[PDB]
């Protein structure tokens, strides 16, 4: 699988990769900031039973 | 200005030539397979438009 | 381009760290799940 | 500092006013008499905003707004605090506009170019003096002006359009998009080509005039030239500013019903009526 | 055990080393400052009421 | 949950950052000609650096 | 560009590849008038920059809209 | 409580305790404008938040 | 002196004075890229781009308009500094880029740029002369010369442009 | 102290000197002027008893 | 004082300074002009006793 | 792991580094001065039980 | 420490801080002038028991 | 450690650590002048206990 | 420029005219003090 | 470029200055969750 | 340029142009605090 | 550039006209500060 | 460009520099908790 | 880099200075432990 | 940087100038705890 780095500079794969990775994580954490459930800079205190839930199926 | 020169024989080597520039056909203003069906989908929805 | 010889010393690092950040990226999962359950 | 060819070309002549006594450069820049006069201007033109933010509410830069006078003023200077401030920066404004188009045309004579620049700029300058000085003189007021205020002239906007109930439908409006928009579809055509050609895929050779005139054509179906992409460009890009200055001089001076009933005449036409 | 420090800078290690102690030593008093209730039965001996 | 926070505001810091980072690739690519500049105190790069002189090859026809 | 066709400026791919004096020019001109300046290659960078991101701005304000915010002001 | 105490002897204004000399006015930015607390303190000027639609 | 300007004074901004004669030694409106490339430039398939009008049989004028060959040349103190002998024209992209003139006083052949001449009435009408505002008919005489006369380098062509871009500055200066 | 004037031309020191207190002169007229207090044209023959003072809102 | 002119080539001089001057005098007389104790166009009649004063 | 300054000018990477932090400390710090819990300017002499804390489940 | 004349051209250190002084004198100004206690032209004739005071703690 | 003026221009590096340093100290002022609690300019004279604190929990 | 000598008569005719001007204003000062004081 | 024996020496230096600077970090985290936790 | 003899003449004339200049700034802020002061 | 002569030469206008600037503002603040202070 | 001599006397001004500047900001921030703290 | 030889002579400093380091740390402990015992 | 020579002559200077720091010290916390003790 090495040779893969004879098809791709790795000096070019490597920026690539941490630009993809820096992107990605930025995110995800700025989704869970936004939700309800994983708010944790003002509720992140709150113990798994206290925290947030989404709306249930009434069962109507 | 209105010293303007024409040329008979085609330029690129008024008129244009009819040639390649590699696996570009020169001449005719290109189309191909996908400017062919872009126009025959595009005039539909023009006439869609036009006739509502 | 690189040879070879060096697509070979530079894919056994790229792998480890990978695998490496992978496993790091575990134990922050391990630590999140822990504190508030997603299922 | 200077680019590694520039000592070369900084010699005296092709000034307007001041003859030698101001033809030097400060850094970069080159100074003349309407450098000078440039940089008075901005000064006290920003010192007296500065001041407009002081007695204003807010410090916050979106919200600082310097407003007009009344309407009751008239075409008099108003109190400053009233809106008579406003008036002073907008001659501070003119003399700075005038000022930079006149500098830039001895930056020009000194380099041997044309007036191109100056005089595209000057539709820039039309634009602005029809809005703060035709219009509101031919409407009898100052205090038809713009606020400088970066959103208050935004809702200066807004409520100009809706005096006219629906201004897209302003003819000289719809010209004017037009040239906006077609110039911006033409900045990124003459764009792409030019880098396209002198940056091919890697290991192609560079490009030539005849590749992009040969894909141009392809484009448009004709064939602009180098000449002449670039005097369309400046072409659209002033136009804009020129139908610009025409469709909100009308606005008010001329029409002053809801610009929708102003194509009454177009469903009216004899063959038609 | 020694040969563990080759090829080192010896101002490096020291550095390091430095620095540890003092995150080290720092987080423990500010951890057994919660703990131990000390200062605070010092500033409640000597408080004005 | 966040009050202040919200999505547009996230999404136009994201923008600026971007932005930013463009003004200064575009800068570099200004200083491909002309650069370093002479000054009496010697050559000056200014901020940012520039990019190197770049040399064109042209289509052989030999 | 206009200003400078007399000297040849138009020929914009001999000017970036084989830079001549119309290409100096317009540089010194604009770096005398605004203090900072362009070359003849990445002027069309900038252009072609500021149009891209007149409508890819402009996309991500109407995905914004109705979904994000429901009263912008 | 709009205007300070005058001191009915010399008729000046008096601010906390002591006199001024001068005609004493209640300073105010540009035409009396207050900046926008939040969006709640927009909302409180408002009318209330439109009925459902009859559908 | 082998320099070609001196600083006007010894202060940071202060202009350059040229030397000796500004228009002959390239200095402000007159100077050239001394660095560019003394080469000719090409077409898409290698031929000389710019090249006299006889030398390539495809170009012809335009059937409306005047050939220019064999019309008097103005200068700009109006004293006639030749005729008209041939058009040298772009293969790239087709216009003529230079008239060339034979000297009316000497005997010498100089290039001339298009957009620098101009028609009496700018093409309208009376097309019988052409006029050429930017430098005197002696000045015609030191005109570049192109090392060969059916090809010029892009050196060539900086130096020849300008020479007539330095007139408005320097035609009448003492 | 005079060496100055080797380091800088005098010649557009005093331009950039003139233009300076012009900008502040007009500045400080202006600000004046957009006073209360120093309204002078409309209020300039009043006396200091009669002047206005700026004060804030008693704190009732 | 003379050698202000050595520097300052007189010409050009008297030409900015009749500008400068010519635009000072007119903003001056516009401030007056639409003041209310000085619009001399509507009310220069009136004595010093019946002219406006800007009190609070 | 050292031939990471041959792969790439350590000149330059330190200069992305240091922009790096600064933007994601800059990032950090706005982010918690705009939210309730954490907008020490204005409250940060209150007490851990006295700060604000986002509504549980109800 | 005139070995820092050495590395900066005294003309151009001048010129950035006489640019820098400047432009922080008038920011200050400003800022006081636009400021309820330090409104000069307006108040400052009063004295400092009858200056304005920005509201404490309820 | 000297050896990073080998890598960057001292003198370049100065200039670009007095810019930073004086835009970062302006920031810092103009957050805290906009805040309550440290609005100096308007209530500077306010003891500690008077000063203004942001809300707590409920 | 002008010689030393040429600057000493040219300044002549500028303190005059100075003069006549800060006259012909002074005059019109005291005019429009004694129509309508200011202070 | 670097030499490999300048990148070593280099190397020594930024783990180094990574190391101080994840100290500091740790600390002030510690100080900040003494003050008000976030869990 | 000039010679430090021409800049010692020119500094003397600057110097008192700006004394001068300050000494009537000086008697103009002595009868503006006459007329109405603001402290 | 400058010798070190003028460079020393320099360098005691410079401390002068920063200590006296430093002292213009000291007397100023002090001043502000007895008229109306911000503490 | 420097020498590493020139190198290494440069350090100790930038050093000494960078520390008297934060002892300073030392002294400024013991100043600002005594009259306002901020936890 | 330290050869062996500073190597060996380096690490018996290091020794002696940990050791006395633990050394003062228990004389801390045993203090702490008679003062307010933690079990 | 220093020589073997100097770093021995400036290690005693530096462990005398600590012992004087340590003994001014304990001189301080024995008064304060006189004064005011803490345990
Ligand atoms: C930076 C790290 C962070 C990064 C992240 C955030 C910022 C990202 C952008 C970074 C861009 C580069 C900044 C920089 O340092 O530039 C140095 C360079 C000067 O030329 P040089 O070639 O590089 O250097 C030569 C010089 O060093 C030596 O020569 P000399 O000694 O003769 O030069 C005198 C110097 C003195 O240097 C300075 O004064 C630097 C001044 C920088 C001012 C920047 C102000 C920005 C805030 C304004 C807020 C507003 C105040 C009113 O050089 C000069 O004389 C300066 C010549 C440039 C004059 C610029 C005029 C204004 C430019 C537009 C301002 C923005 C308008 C929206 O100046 C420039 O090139 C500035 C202009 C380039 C950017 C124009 C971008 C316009 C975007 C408009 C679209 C906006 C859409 C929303
Ligand atoms: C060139 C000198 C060496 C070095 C050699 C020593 C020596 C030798 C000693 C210490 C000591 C200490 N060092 Mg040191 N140390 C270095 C760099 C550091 C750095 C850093 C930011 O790089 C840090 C955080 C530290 C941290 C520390 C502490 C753990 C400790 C004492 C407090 C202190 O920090 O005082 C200093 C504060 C600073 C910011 C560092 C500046 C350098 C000073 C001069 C080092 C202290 C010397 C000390 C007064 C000598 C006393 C000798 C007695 C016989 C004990 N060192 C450098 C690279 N360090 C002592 C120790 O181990 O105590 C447990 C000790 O005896
Ligand atoms: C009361 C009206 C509202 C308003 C409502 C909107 C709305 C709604 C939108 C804009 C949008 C835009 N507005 Mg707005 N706008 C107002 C006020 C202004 C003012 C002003 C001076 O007041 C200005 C200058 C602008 C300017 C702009 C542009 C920056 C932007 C469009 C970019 C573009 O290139 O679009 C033109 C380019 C395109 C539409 C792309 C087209 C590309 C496709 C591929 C072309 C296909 C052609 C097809 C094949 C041809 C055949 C078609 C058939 C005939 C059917 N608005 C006020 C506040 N504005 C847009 C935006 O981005 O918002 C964020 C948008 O959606
Ligand atoms: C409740 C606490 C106790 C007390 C308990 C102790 C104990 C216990 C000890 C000390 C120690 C010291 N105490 Mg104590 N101390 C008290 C009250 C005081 C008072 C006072 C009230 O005036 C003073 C002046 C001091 C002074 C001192 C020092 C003599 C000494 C630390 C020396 C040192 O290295 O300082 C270094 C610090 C400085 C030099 C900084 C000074 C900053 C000054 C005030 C401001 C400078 C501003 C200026 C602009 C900076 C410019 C910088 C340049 C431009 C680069 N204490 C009270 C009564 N103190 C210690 C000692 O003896 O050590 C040997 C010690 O062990
Ligand atoms: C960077 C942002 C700007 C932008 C850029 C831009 N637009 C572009 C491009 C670029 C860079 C192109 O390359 C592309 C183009 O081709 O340009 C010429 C295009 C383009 N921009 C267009 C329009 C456009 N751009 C706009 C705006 C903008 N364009 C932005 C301002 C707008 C506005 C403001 O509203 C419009 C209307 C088009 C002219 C063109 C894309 C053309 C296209 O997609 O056509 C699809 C096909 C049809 C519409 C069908 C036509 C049908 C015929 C009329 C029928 C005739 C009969 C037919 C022969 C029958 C079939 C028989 C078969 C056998 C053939
Ligand atoms: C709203 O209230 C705001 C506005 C805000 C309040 C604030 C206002 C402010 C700040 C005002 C500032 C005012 C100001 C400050 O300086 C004003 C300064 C005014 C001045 C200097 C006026 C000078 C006038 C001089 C004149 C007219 C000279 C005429 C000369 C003549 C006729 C002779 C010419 C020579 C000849 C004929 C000889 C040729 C011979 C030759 C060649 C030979 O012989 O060779
Ligand atoms: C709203 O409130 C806000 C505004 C916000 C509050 C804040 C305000 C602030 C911050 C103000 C700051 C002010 C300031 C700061 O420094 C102000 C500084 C002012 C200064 C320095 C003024 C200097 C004036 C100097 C003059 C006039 C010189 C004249 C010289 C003359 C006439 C002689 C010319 C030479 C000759 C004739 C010789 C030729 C001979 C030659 C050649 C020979 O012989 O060779
Ligand atoms: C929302 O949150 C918000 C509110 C924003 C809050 C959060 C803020 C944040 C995240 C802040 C981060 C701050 C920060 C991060 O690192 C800050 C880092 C600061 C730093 C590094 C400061 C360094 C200063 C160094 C100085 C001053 C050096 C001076 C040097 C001098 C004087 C000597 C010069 C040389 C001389 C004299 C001679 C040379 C010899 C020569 C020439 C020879 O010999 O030739
Ligand atoms: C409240 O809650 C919390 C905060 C948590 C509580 C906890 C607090 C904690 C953990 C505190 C820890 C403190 C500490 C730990 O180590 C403190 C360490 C203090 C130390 C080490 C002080 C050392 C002082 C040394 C001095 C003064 C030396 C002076 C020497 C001089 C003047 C001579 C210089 C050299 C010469 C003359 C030779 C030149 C010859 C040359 C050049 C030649 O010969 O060539
Ligand atoms: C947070 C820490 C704990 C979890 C994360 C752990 C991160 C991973 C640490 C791995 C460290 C050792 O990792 C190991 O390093 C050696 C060199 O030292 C690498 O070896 C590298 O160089 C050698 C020769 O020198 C080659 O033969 C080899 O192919 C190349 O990859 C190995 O490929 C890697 O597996
Ligand atoms: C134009 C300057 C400002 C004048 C403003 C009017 C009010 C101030 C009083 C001016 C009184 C005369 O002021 C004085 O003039 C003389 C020449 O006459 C100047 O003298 C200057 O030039 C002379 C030669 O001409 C030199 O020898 C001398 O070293 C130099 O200082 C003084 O520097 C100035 O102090
Ligand atoms: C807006 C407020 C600004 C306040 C600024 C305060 C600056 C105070 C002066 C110090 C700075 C200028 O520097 C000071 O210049 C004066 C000018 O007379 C010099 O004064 C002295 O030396 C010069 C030169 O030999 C002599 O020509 C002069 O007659 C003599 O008095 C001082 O030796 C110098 O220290």
């Amino acid at each position: 699988m090495h040779r893969i780095w004879l098809m791709y500079d790795p000096r070019r794969v490597m920026v690539a990769l941490v630009g993809f990775l820096a992107v990605l994580a930025l995110v995800i954490h700025f989704v869970l900031l936004s939700s309800q459930r994983y708010s944790w800079i003002e509720n992140g205190t709150l113990g798994a039973d206290q925290a947030p839930v989404g709306a249930s199926a009434p069962a109507a | 200005t209105r010293v303007q020169v024409r040329t008979v024989p085609e330029p690129g080597i008024f008129s244009y030539l009819a040639g390649k520039f590699g696996d570009a056909q020169i001449g005719p203003i290109y189309l191909g397979w996908a400017g062919v069906l872009s126009l025959i989908f595009g005039f539909i929805a023009i006439e869609i438009i036009g006739l509502n | 381009g690189m040879t070879e010889e060096e697509a070979r010393r530079f894919h056994g690092y790229m792998v480890t760290g990978t695998l490496g950040y992978v496993v790091v990226a575990s134990v922050a999962h391990f630590l999140a799940w822990s504190w508030r359950p997603w299922f | 500092a200077m680019l590694s060819f520039e000592k070369k070309y900084r010699v005296r002549g092709g000034t307007l006013i001041g003859g030698d006594l101001f033809d030097f450069w400060f850094g970069p820049f080159y100074v003349g008499f309407f450098g000078v006069t440039t940089i008075f201007f901005v000064t006290l033109g920003t010192l007296l905003c500065v001041w407009g933010a002081a007695m204003g509410p807010t410090w916050n830069l979106w919200q600082i707004n310097i407003a007009p006078p009344d309407l009751k003023y008239g075409l008099g200077l108003a109190p400053l605090r009233e809106g008579g401030l406003w008036q002073i920066i907008t001659l501070c404004a003119l003399g700075a506009f005038g000022s930079w188009a006149l500098r830039q045309a001895e930056i020009a004579r000194k380099l041997g170019m044309g007036m191109h620049i100056p005089w595209a700029y000057g539709g820039a300058i039309l634009a602005y003096t029809t809005l703060v000085v035709i219009r509101p003189f031919l409407l009898g007021a100052w205090g038809h002006g713009f606020p400088y205020g970066i959103f208050s002239h935004l809702d200066w906007v807004s409520n100009v359009g809706y005096q006219y109930l629906h201004f897209h439908y302003n003819p000289a409006h719809m010209i004017a998009v037009t040239f906006f928009f077609t110039n911006c579809l033409a900045l990124a055509m003459h764009g792409s080509l030019i880098l396209s050609v002198t940056n091919p895929p890697k290991g192609t050779p560079t490009g030539t005039s005849e590749q992009e005139n040969v894909f141009f054509r392809d484009l448009l179906g004709y064939s602009i030239g180098a000449i002449g992409i670039h005097r369309l460009g400046l072409f659209l890009a002033v136009g804009a500013a020129v139908w610009s200055a025409i469709c909100i001089v009308i606005s008010g001076p001329f029409w002053t019903q809801g610009w929708p009933e102003w194509w009454n005449w177009w469903l009216n036409l004899p063959i038609w009526k | 055990m020694h040969r563990i420090w080759m090829g080192t800078d010896p101002h490096i290690i020291m550095s390091a080393l430095g620095s540890f102690l003092v995150g080290a030593v720092l987080v423990m008093h500010i951890w057994a400052y919660g703990q131990f209730n000390w200062p605070a039965t010092l500033k409640a001996k000597y408080a004005t009421p | 949950m966040m009050e202040y926070i919200d999505g547009a505001q996230i999404a136009l810091y994201a923008f600026w950052l971007f932005f930013f980072g463009l003004i200064i690739y575009l800068r570099r690519e200004d200083k491909r000609e002309g650069y370093p500049l002479e000054s009496p105190q010697g050559p000056r790069d200014g901020w940012p650096k520039g990019a190197p002189k770049k040399t064109y090859v042209h289509r052989d026809h030999g | 560009i206009l200003a400078v066709a007399r000297m040849g400026g138009e020929r914009e791919i001999e000017q970036i590849t084989d830079r001549g004096t119309a290409a100096e020019r317009s540089m010194l001109f604009w770096r005398w008038c605004m203090g900072f300046n362009a070359t003849m290659e990445s002027i069309h960078r900038w252009a072609w920059w500021f149009a891209v991101l007149t409508t890819f701005t402009g996309g991500i304000g109407i995905l914004l809209t109705g979904t994000v915010v429901d009263n912008w002001y | 409580p709009t205007a300070w105490p005058v001191d009915p002897t010399t008729g000046q204004t008096l601010i906390n305790g002591r006199p001024v000399v001068g005609r004493v006015f209640i300073m105010r930015k540009t035409d009396g404008t207050v900046k926008y607390p939040n969006v709640a303190d927009v909302v409180a000027h408002e009318a209330l938040a439109p009925l459902p639609p009859v559908v | 002196s082998d320099v070609k300007f001196v600083p006007a004074d010894n202060y940071n901004g202060s202009p350059i004075i040229p030397t000796g004669n500004p228009m002959i030694d390239g200095v402000g409106p007159a100077s050239w890229a001394e660095d560019r490339r003394d080469e000719p430039d090409l077409t898409y398939h290698g031929s000389h781009k710019i090249v006299p009008m006889r030398l390539d049989p495809t170009f012809s004028i335009a059937k409306g308009d005047p050939d220019p060959r064999g019309l008097p040349v103005i200068a700009a103190d109006k004293q006639v500094a030749g005729t008209v002998v041939e058009l040298w024209v772009n293969r790239s992209e087709p216009q003529v880029s230079y008239y060339e003139v034979q000297l009316a006083s000497g005997e010498r052949r100089v290039l001339l740029p298009t957009g620098y001449v101009q028609w009496p009435n700018f093409g309208l009408w009376g097309n019988d002369k052409l006029l050429v505002k930017s430098i005197t008919a002696a000045q015609f005489a030191n005109v570049p010369a192109t090392k060969r006369d059916d090809q010029i380098t892009l050196l060539e062509e900086d130096k020849i442009c300008a020479y007539y871009a330095g007139g408005h500055m320097y035609a009448f200066a003492e």
